[PDB]
């Protein structure tokens, strides 16, 4: 298993090259750092890198910016939560403009 | 809507024009097989459709 | 008891009685929704217009 | 914003259709929020304002 | 049903704002199972906001 | 790009049980119109005659 900075509700995971495995079945992912906003498992394996909730990055930095990477994504990546992305551009947009 | 029995047509034998009629069932039927109104068109006998 | 599908069976016989252009469009229309509703998924990314 | 409403409807229309699918989100956004401005402020000052 | 329409007007104006909080307050539920850290805070927003 | 973004549209067995969906349907339609309308080869006098 690979070492956790976190544990809890909110995981972080740190990985590095290597066929990490527990009770069950195995896979290999690459080097890196992982988070999750749910205690489920992560991995930076691909398939991993595209379920919500889950976040993944080379670096602490990089993870952060990959962060925004669905906002210039075309529309029709999100089904649910494009609402609350939609929010958070519109009111920036309003604001900045509208009084500045 | 046509009930005719005969149909007219010409050729051209030995530098001449003849003509010759064509045997029709005359409103029975439909043959789609080759979609004409054809008279028992299987047979080589006298009066069929050929 | 249940005759739904036979119901919509006669209605099917019914509608192949009275030929017309159109039925062919009504019948491809009915194909692609069975063909649609037996795979979907597989096919379908992005394009929120598909 | 230079044309008549009755050729602006169909021109916006055509840009929905035709540049959706190869433009980033938030210029969708943007454009979607400049066009419905004129009618939010007169929705909030009819059902909300006060 | 006149009586009612005439009294409804003086409570239109909290009816017709409780709708988009009603909303949202549904949209944050719906999003609960997969952000498991957004009542906090919706909550903390929520009462600033009021 | 096209032809590989077609290409690569399906995996090979949806593509083939498409192809089979189809090929079936087709077939069915010819046999359909075998059973009504009479073959070409009347000679062999098949079934319809």
């Amino acid at each position: 298993f690979p070492n956790t900075y976190l544990e809890g509700s909110v995981r972080v995971v740190t990985t590095f090259d290597s066929e990490y495995c527990r009770h069950g079945t195995c896979e290999r992912s690459e080097a890196g750092v992982c988070v999750s906003t749910s205690g489920r498992w992560v991995l930076n394996n691909d398939y991993y890198r595209s379920l919500p909730g889950v976040f993944c990055g080379v670096d602490a930095v990089n993870l952060l910016t990959n962060m925004f990477t669905p906002l210039i994504q075309p529309i029709g990546a999100l089904d649910i939560s494009a609402s609350i992305v939609a929010g958070g551009i519109v009111a920036i947009v309003v604001t900045c403009l509208a009084y500045y | 809507r046509n009930r005719a029995t005969r149909v007219e047509c010409t050729t051209i034998v030995n530098g001449v024009r003849r003509s010759f009629y064509v045997y029709a069932n005359g409103g029975k039927g439909f043959c789609k097989l080759h979609n004409w109104n054809c008279v028992n068109c299987d047979t080589f006998c006298a009066g069929s459709t050929f | 008891w249940d005759l739904t599908a036979f119901g919509l069976v006669a209605e099917w016989f019914l509608a192949y009685i009275l030929f017309t252009r159109f039925f062919y469009v009504l019948g491809l229309a009915a194909i692609m929704q069975l063909f649609f509703s037996y795979f979907a998924v597989h096919f379908i990314s992005n394009s929120w217009l598909m | 914003f230079y044309l008549t409403n009755d050729v602006s409807f169909l021109a916006h229309i055509q840009w929905m259709v035709m540049f959706t699918p190869l433009v980033p989100f938030w210029i969708t956004i943007a454009y979607i929020i400049c066009i419905s401005t004129k009618h939010f402020y007169w929705f909030f000052s009819n059902y909300l304002k006060r | 049903f006149m009586r009612f329409r005439r009294a409804f007007g003086e409570y239109s104006h909290v009816v017709a704002f409780n709708t988009l909080l009603f909303l949202m307050s549904f949209t944050v539920l719906c999003l609960t199972p997969v952000y498991s850290f957004l009542p906090g805070v919706y909550s903390v927003i929520y009462l600033y906001l009021t | 790009w096209l032809i590989i973004n077609l290409v690569q549209m399906a995996p090979i067995s949806a593509m083939v049980r498409m192809y089979i969906f189809f090929a079936s349907f087709y077939y069915v339609w010819k046999s359909y119109v075998h059973v009504v309308d009479g073959c070409n080869s009347s000679t062999c006098m098949m079934c319809y005659k």
